[PDB]
RNA sequence: GGACCUGGCGGUGCUUCAUAUCCCUCUAGAGGAGCCUGUUCUGUAAUCGAUAAACCCCGAUCAACCUCACCACCUCUUGCUCAGCCUAUAUACCGCCAUCUUCAGCAAACCCUGAUGAAGGCUACAAAGUAAGCGCAAGUACCCACGUAAAGACGUUAGGUCAAGGUGUAGCCCAUGAGGUGGCAAGAAAUGGGCUACAUUUUCUACCCCAGAAAACUACGAUAGCCCUUAUGAAACUUAAGGGUCGAAGGUGGAUUUAGC
């Protein structure tokens, strides 16, 4: 916990 | 287009739709054989067919004519053999 | 306990799909068959080859649409053509689906020396059954 | 500050089904109910629901055992759990007086009839049961208690005791369901006529494996035919005779019919067994009804149902174990 | 013919075109190994000599 | 069984994520499966070991590696005309070399066939899987032909067809001298290269060239040489560059090969199609070329003679779109319904044009009602369409007054990847906001005109600053004025100031009776202080308005003030 | 590529039991029979006898295809009873489901 | 297509065997697997070749 | 053999150990603990040691309005991809390295005095 | 050290209990004899695992060679494999299971009580509990709604299996790997399970239930021993089947003990 935990839209037709 | 439903529900539940459905993927369905289009098939697949002898209208009579019989069997299976 | 092909309950928060959340004694009550052929019927033969045959075609299609299968393949078989269902994910762009569909249809041709087709239907995520 | 894990994910949790959703599911199956007509080439007009699963069974047949799990294309009412309605509006009010109470359909029933039987008060079987927890919980569309339906038929009875006028008793038959009972009584075959015209009944029996057709005759004298052999040809052994005799002898008409019967399958008890049945069957269209009736209480017309248990893995045989190793 | 699945599924893999995650565990275990001090010795060159 | 309207063609996969939305990924669909299955084949022929396991009963050729590698190591004949079948042009002159050195003798049929492959390909490698004029002055098989002990016919034959396949005109005549000079006499095939050689050798006027060629005919009856298809289809493909000069000449060759038995193919009539149909006005000639053509292939099935012949249909339709004869569309659309006709359109760039100027031409001259259902017969069945189309499309709704479908085709057109069409959403807008309508289709504008602004404000272009045409703000904002979002067209009025675009006069007049509606005196002093800002002459007039109109607070009255100081 | 060694030497066996079969098949029909002389018989026991040890089809195993497990092989899948179960566990084996009655 | 064809349901078969249950012992314990054939006829009678 | 490989998810589960009498009770401490490590994660489809360029896998499938042909890397060429990807894997590792580290409370390994953030949102739109 | 709580245990109380069930009661057995087979011990140059209930015809629906993993001898070294290991660790594991279970409970998320202590949370004329989910149940299979199957959570025994396969860690790499030839697997004994018997409700023949003979040292009783033949196989004093010869213990089995509604 101290040292940290780092664990780590639009849509178109035809996109582009 | 058809709003079927497949799979046995969860308490409180409903049969899963059609949508991801693999219950109905499974299926080896007949939308191919409606009815509608088995009578257009037959329809084409007349030309194909010949009469039979109108003389022979019983098994006793076909004997008499035809006293041999000729058994053979054909097996469908599925595989690349 | 019996553990054969059997999701165990958890804390409510793992998502099974309907094929997953059914243990083996409900095969042909509540879910049917992953393949279809005719080698297991009473009086047919070449069941051994249908079985390692389907054994390589699940590996075959794990690795060629890697994260892409949804859920578990069905095949089916008619006459000597060989059908492929697949539900698939929307992640991959469609130019790779088919590409890989013309690849995969010609490799697995090539070698089983039948016609294969492949059925790709997408889903936007994994269909959940219910959350064990 | 800091940040914790989340606990859960908010998705993993029960659905449910808005009045909106339902008013779209309904408009899919009656635009479905019109496709799958024109896909069977049948008036949609006419197309019943009966149809629809008939079409369904077979566009999509599949032979899982059980029902609930195959394709079905039902109308939505049926299909989605009855929803319970908001109990508020928009200004947070509940509308029923015993929202609080979180039975309010429960205890407004009790309320009810509670009441009445303070009216009755200042004013002074067979066919029917009353309804299982599981319907009473679907009237209310609520959740009840084992000993809240308990309480709730012990005052429905008490209702009963007093003089409950007309208002009261359609209120307490809302809540009875009708118990059919079935009929003990033995069915009775049709009486034929051969090419001679003698009258004669045909009926089969059931032993083990052993299957039996018996012709009894209306008239004759008492000779008995199994597959063509004299019955005490057949059956050599004492006891399989006094099986053919038992039906007969019971009805007082040893001497009165000639059988035919054949049989297959099975041991000679079972096949005497088998015949036994087959000719208290028969016989049954030649005795009066009160006859008949005599002879079900005997155990003359009730198949057999004791069969060969399967053996089962692990155990020498379908009951006995293995023996349990000295220790 | 385990050599042909074998082999074939293996040139696959060099092709880029099979994703044998078997054998991905297997090379990332071998990797970590190395780092570890824990490598396959030369024929001949074993701990023994 | 007939086509299904709603679905993609069948080569596609049937599903909503991977069916093509455009006619872009129509065509680069395709080239992906098209792809994966060259890996797979170039696989399957790199490995051949893995898949020469055979388990099919009946045995199936087509689906085992093949092997392109010579298998006989011997320097022989023999093994020669292994490498001539395979088509391997440097192993098979290598091969010949060594032979020729060894002095063993090579037959003639076999010297010829190799010439045939190198004529062929010009000297070069074909191309495989993986590892101007083209007639090298440095070839082999120039070379190998005068090595050559004894030549034949079919020697020089196959050399001046080369010659002419690689553009090298005027060697094949120099070498078709020879030939005569030698008493010795050409095919057909020699003489169809032979009439392209002399109307490409060299640029000339009509008279001097349509005299060589026939003399090339006449010297083709002198060695009793009998023309075929390709010999009459040469010419009137070469004829093409003369145009009004070669149209009755070319029509004198239609006529003669009636006569002598040779049919007109597709190609023969293209090829006709494409001499009468030059820039200029087709009436004069085009109109009675086209409609004597399609009387003649009226009702007739078609069997692939020309390599030409799956261009008719799409040459065809060029003039009908031309002419604007719908009738004479139909028969052309008719003909290639009849039998099989279907295969003869052409490749996929060929269908979508056949289509483009076919449809194109139903929007202009067809009902509405009629037009409406091609619509959905052919569009995604048959072909994507261009966004030139969807206005051609939404023009005929306009000329028949049916603009409750005008939502529709925005659907679609999404559908069809005109998203972000400029053109194509500035149309639909200007037609919608055209003209105010009965409250009901007034609703149906603006819930269009919301999602086309989804469609401005989201495009694909977003990192480039976002461009709002000045006809597309007007219109949107109007069209929620008129359906009664007044919220939303006040909040869009910040836009005409952030991008610096004109407002419409009718836009400023139908904000202030939106404003007389709600009695709101300030949202009246945003449209003047806007129309101010922009200094156009109705403002000074519209603060007139104003004032009348609506009570004007001691501030408001100072802010109008301070606008009138402006004026 | 084969599962194991044990598998491999299997391999082996069937493929030189195949090419031995012919020739074991006409020796032994000499030997099984007596109507030929014994000193012809006896010639064609030591014939037999000479051929290599793994021509010998009896020394053939059924191993599990996938796993090489020697014994609890079915024979019809050709496969050990655990590989078989996995599979048919997961419904995966076309027709096959737990039995109950 | 006119033919005279009759149906019936010849009786169905059902093959069972037995495994053990566990990878290791426990012989006791064992699981059952089968698997069902069921059967249709289509009996069509005086038809040509063709 | 090939029949005899398994899934990630069934090596994973296997080497792990999250599931047996160690880790019921806690009867197994892991100063040393195996993680699990993602093998798909950086991985690209179509890409292998011998370097083809697939067209419509791994490269684009048109290039200059024409389709592309099959390829292959030259050995320098791919040589580079292969120390690209490398380095991108020690990156990715180092991203993962370079954690935050929290203040310490009352002690180094005293929990007490650590804060913890503010209190969840109530259900009814209620914010701490 | 004081007080309290939990668990474990009590040659711990009371009450009700177990249905093929703890005792008696009912039927057939085991415990005695021979043989078959497993294990133990002993033996051998010569596997391994299971091994109280929950091991002991168990992994094996199966070992003459092979199988094979063992012993002896000989041989090979980038090796059928972009090697290999049946080497160690089941107390690192997946996988598949035993066991209670011939059970009915487990429990997320909340809420309240005890001063906000470890802890606890039920009263129906009801007094703080509400609970998704899993299991039971329901349903399905088989001949019914019965029965039998199937199912049976969490947890218990660091239960069993690294030798089904896979696999973490550690170890071998001219050897702890690979191949060849031959060979081991016996019984002084003890013990588990099973088979056949000891007979007259029997033995033999005919028959498939109206018979004739047998019936105590020529009876009943070996599926054992010995000899021969045959079948399978390249290989059989060895495995199986058959015939001949032989005719033993055994005369219904103490304490104790198994199964069946
Ligand atoms: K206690
Ligand atoms: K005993
Ligand atoms: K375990
Ligand atoms: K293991
Ligand atoms: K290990
Ligand atoms: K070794
Ligand atoms: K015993
Ligand atoms: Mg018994
Ligand atoms: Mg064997
Ligand atoms: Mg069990
Ligand atoms: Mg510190
Ligand atoms: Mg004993
Ligand atoms: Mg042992
Ligand atoms: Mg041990
Ligand atoms: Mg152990
Ligand atoms: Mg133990
Ligand atoms: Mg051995
Ligand atoms: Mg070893
Ligand atoms: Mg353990
Ligand atoms: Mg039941
Ligand atoms: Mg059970
Ligand atoms: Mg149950
Ligand atoms: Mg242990
Ligand atoms: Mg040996
Ligand atoms: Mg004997
Ligand atoms: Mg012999
Ligand atoms: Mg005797």
């Amino acid at each position: 916990y101290l040292s940290g935990e780092e664990v780590e839209e639009y849509e178109c037709y035809a996109p582009d | 287009p058809l709003p079927v439903r497949m799979g046995y529900p969860v308490k409180k539940g409903v049969p899963m739709a059609k949508e991801g459905n693999l219950e109905l993927l499974k299926i080896p369905n007949f939308l191919h054989l409606t009815p509608v289009a088995i009578k257009k098939h037959c329809e084409a697949l007349k030309d194909f067919c010949t009469e039979w002898p109108a003389a022979l209208d019983s098994d006793e009579k076909c004997e008499k004519h035809f006293p041999i019989e000729i058994d053979s069997t054909d097996y469908v299976s599925s595989g690349p053999s | 306990k019996n553990r054969a092909a059997r999701v165990r309950v958890s804390k409510g928060d793992k998502p099974v799909t309907y094929e997953e959340a059914h243990a083996p004694h409900y095969i042909a009550h509540r879910k049917g068959w992953l393949s279809l052929h005719t080698g297991n019927l009473d009086g047919e033969d070449h069941a051994a080859e249908r079985t390692v045959e389907d054994v390589f075609l699940r590996k075959f299609m794990w690795g060629t649409f890697p994260g892409c299968l949804a859920d578990q393949l069905v095949l089916k078989r008619r006459g000597n053509q060989l059908e492929i269902c697949a539900v698939v994910l929307r992640q991959l762009s469609p130019h790779k689906y088919y590409f890989l569909v013309g690849y995969s249809e010609t490799l697995l041709s090539y070698f089983y020396k039948c016609p294969v087709r492949l059925h790709l239907q997408t889903v936007p995520s994994k269909v959940v059954y219910k959350y064990l | 500050a800091f940040v914790i894990p989340k606990k859960n994910v908010p998705t993993s949790k029960r659905e449910t089904y808005t009045e909106d959703f339902i008013k779209k599911q309904i408009e899919e199956f009656n635009i479905g109910k019109r496709h799958l007509a024109n896909m069977m080439g049948e008036d949609p007009e006419t197309f019943t629901q009966e149809d629809i699963d008939r079409a369904i069974a077979y566009l999509f047949p599949s032979g899982l055992f059980e029902k609930r799990a195959r394709p079905v294309m039902k109308h939505p009412e049926q299909i989605f759990p009855r929803q319970r309605a908001i109990q508020w509006g928009e200004d947070g009010r509940p509308f029923h007086y015993l929202f609080y109470t979180g039975k309010q359909s429960y205890y407004s029933l009790m309320h009810d009839v509670y009441g009445m039987l303070l009216n009755l008060e200042k004013h002074q079987v067979i066919g029917s049961r009353w309804l299982i927890k599981e319907e009473l919980e679907e009237m209310l569309v609520e959740k009840l208690s084992d000993l809240d339906y308990m309480q709730f038929i012990r005052l429905l009875e008490k209702l009963l005791t007093s003089q409950c006028g007309a208002a009261e008793e359609e209120f307490v038959q809302r809540f009875r369901r009708s118990v059919t009972l079935e009929s003990k009584k033995q069915l009775i075959e049709p009486v034929q006529y051969d090419e001679q015209g003698m009258a004669f009944s045909k009926s089969e029996g059931k032993r083990k494996t052993a299957k039996a057709e018996a012709i009894v005759y209306k008239h004759g004298s008492g000779r008995i035919k199994v597959n063509g052999i004299d019955y005490q040809l057949y059956f050599p052994i004492t006891q399989d005779r006094e099986q053919l005799m038992f039906p007969f002898h019971f009805v007082d008409r040893l001497g009165k019919h000639d059988v035919t019967c054949t049989v297959s399958g099975g041991g000679r008890s079972a096949q005497a067994g088998a015949i036994r049945l087959a000719m208290a069957k028969a016989l049954c269209s030649f005795v009066t009804e009160d006859e008949v009736e005599w002879m079900r209480q005997a155990g003359l017309l009730t198949t057999d149902p004791r069969v060969r248990e399967r053996k089962k893995p692990g155990q020498e045989g379908a009951r006995r174990k293995f023996t349990w190793k000295k220790r | 013919n385990h050599h042909t699945y074998a082999e074939l599924m293996q040139t696959l893999r060099f092709l880029g075109l099979y994703r044998d995650e078997h054998q991905d565990f297997m090379d990332e275990q071998k990797r970590l190994k190395k780092l570890r001090g824990k490598e396959k010795p030369k024929k001949g060159e074993g701990k023994r000599a | 069984v007939n086509r299904d309207t709603t679905a993609v063609p069948y080569v596609f996969q049937d599903d909503p994520y991977l069916m093509p939305a455009s006619s872009l990924e129509s065509r680069s669909f395709l080239l992906a499966k098209k792809s994966g299955e060259n890996v797979a084949k170039f696989i399957i022929n790199s490995y051949p070991k893995y898949f020469q396991k055979d388990i099919a009963e009946p045995h199936i050729p087509c689906l085992m590696p093949e092997y392109f590698e010579p298998q006989i190591k011997d320097i022989s004949e023999a093994a020669l005309k292994e490498r001539i079948e395979l088509r391997k042009v440097k192993a098979s002159v290598d091969m010949f070399d060594q032979l020729l050195q060894a002095g063993t003798t090579v037959s003639l049929e076999t010297t010829n066939s190799l010439l045939d492959l190198l004529c062929y390909y010009g000297d070069q490698e074909p191309s495989t899987d993986y590892h101007g004029v083209t007639w090298r002055a440095k070839n082999n098989a120039e070379r190998i032909f005068s090595l050559m002990p004894e030549k034949n016919e079919h020697s020089y034959c196959t050399m001046i067809r080369g010659m002419v396949k690689h553009r090298a005109y005027e060697q094949a005549l120099n070498l078709y001298t020879e030939l005569l000079n030698n008493r010795l006499h050409a095919d057909v095939y020699t003489f169809n290269a032979l009439i392209e050689a002399t109307v490409c050798a060299i640029n000339e006027k009509f008279e001097e060239k349509w005299s060589k060629i026939l003399e090339l005919l006449r010297h083709m009856v002198a060695q009793k040489v009998k023309p075929n298809l390709q010999t009459f289809n040469t010419i009137l493909k070469c004829l093409r560059r003369f145009h009004v000069f070669a149209r009755s000449p070319a029509l004198q060759v239609l006529r003669e090969m009636k006569a002598i038995g040779i049919e007109p193919s597709l190609a023969t009539y293209h090829h006709i199609i494409r001499l009468f149909d030059q820039p200029g006005d087709p009436l004069k000639r085009s109109s009675f070329i086209i409609y004597d053509i399609m009387n003649e292939l009226m009702g007739k099935r078609f069997s692939p003679k020309d390599p030409d012949d799956d261009k008719f249909f799409q040459s065809a339709m060029s003039i009908c779109s031309s002419l604007r004869d719908l009738e004479l569309a139909y028969q052309v659309h008719g003909l290639l319904k009849t039998g099989d006709n279907w295969k003869f359109i052409g490749p996929d760039q060929h269908r979508n044009f056949y289509y483009s100027k076919f449809f194109d031409l139903i929007c202009l001259m067809e009902q509405i009602d009629v037009t409406l259902k091609w619509y959905e017969d052919l569009i995604p069945s048959a072909y994507f369409p261009h966004s030139q189309t969807m206005i051609h499309l939404l023009q005929a709704l306009d000329v028949a007054n049916r603009l409750e479908v005008i939502p529709k085709i925005w659907k679609d057109s999404k559908e069809y990847g005109h998203t972000f069409r400029s053109d194509l959403r500035e149309e639909i807008l200007m037609l919608m906001a055209r003209d105010k309508h009965p409250p009901e289709l007034q609703v149906a504008f603006a819930d269009c005109a919301a999602d086309i602004k989804s469609a401005y404000e989201s495009q694909p272009i977003r990192q480039t600053a976002q461009d709002w045409p000045a006809t597309s703000l007007n219109c949107i904002a109007i069209l929620f004025l008129r359906a009664g979002r007044t919220q939303e067209a006040w909040k869009m009025l910040g836009l005409f100031r952030k991008h610096n675009k004109i407002p419409r006069s009718e836009l400023l007049n139908e904000l202030m009776d939106s404003a007389k509606v709600s009695n709101s005196p300030s949202q009246a002093i945003e449209v003047v202080e806007l129309a101010s800002a922009f200094s156009l002459p109705i403002c000074e007039g519209l603060t007139q308005r104003v004032m009348s109109d609506f009570a004007i607070n001691q501030e408001q009255k100072e802010a109008l003030s301070n606008l009138t100081a402006l004026t | 590529h084969y599962v194991d060694w044990r598998m491999w030497r299997d391999v082996k066996r069937r493929k030189m039991a195949y090419e031995y079969a012919d020739e074991r098949l006409r020796i032994n029909s000499l030997r099984k029979n007596t109507i030929l002389p014994k000193i012809l018989q006896d010639v064609a026991d030591e014939e037999i006898a000479a051929l290599p040890r793994d021509s010998c089809p009896v020394r053939i195993r059924n191993r599990c295809v996938m796993t090489s497990r020697p014994r609890g092989v079915k024979r019809r899948w050709r496969l050990s009873r655990i590989v078989f179960r996995h599979l048919a566990d997961h419904g995966q084996l076309s027709g096959i489901q737990r039995a109950t009655w | 297509l006119g033919i005279s064809i009759k149906v019936h349901e010849p009786p169905r078969k059902i093959e069972r065997f037995t495994l053990l249950q566990s990878v290791h012992i426990y012989k006791k314990h064992r699981v059952q697997y089968e698997m069902r054939t069921l059967y249709r006829c289509l009996e069509l009678e005086h038809l040509t070749g063709s | 053999s090939f029949f005899t490989k398994l899934t990630a998810d069934e090596l994973w589960k296997g080497a792990l150990a999250e599931t047996g009498a160690g880790a019921k009770k806690g009867r197994g401490k892991r100063t040393k603990k195996k993680k699990r490590k993602d093998l798909n994660r950086g991985q690209i489809i179509g890409e292998g040691r011998y370097g083809f360029l697939w067209p419509g896998l791994n490269v684009p499938l048109m290039k200059n309005g024409a389709v592309q042909t099959i390829a292959q890397r030259s050995k320098e060429e791919q040589e580079k991809v292969e120390a690209d990807m490398i380095q991108q894997r020690e990156e990715w590792d180092r991203k993962k390295k370079m954690k935050v580290k929290r203040e310490r409370g009352w002690s180094g390994n005293s929990w007490g005095g650590i804060s913890l953030g503010p209190p969840d949102p109530g259900p009814c739109g209620e914010t701490y």
